[PDB]
């Protein structure tokens, strides 16, 4: 597999679970519940292609 | 007997702290190198 080079990347930011908003506004926070939050551009999985 | 284990654990903690400091130093180093490259980029 491929992962983000935490050193060589220019703007690497170690983001914990408590701050990954992907699929926001449509999934519960840190647990399967009702949808929570607002829609927003995501911030997590780092693109490794494109 | 547990004194040696205490010293070894202290050694591991010191190594971890040293690794963290080394990583942050390397990060500052990369930042400085990139900044210098950008500054020298505009000159020619």
């Amino acid at each position: 597999r491929q992962v983000v080079d935490d050193t060589k990347y220019k703007d690497y930011q170690q983001v914990g679970i408590l701050h990954q908003h992907n699929n926001s506004g449509f999934v519960g926070y840190l647990a399967p519940t009702m949808r929570e939050g607002q829609a927003y551009p995501a911030n997590f999985p780092y693109p490794l292609i494109g | 007997s547990s004194a040696r284990d205490d010293k070894l654990t202290a050694l591991l903690a010191q190594l971890d702290s040293l690794t963290r400091e080394l990583n942050v130093v390397s990060q500052q180093l990369l930042d400085l190198r990139q900044q210098v490259s950008a500054l020298k980029a505009s000159s020619p």
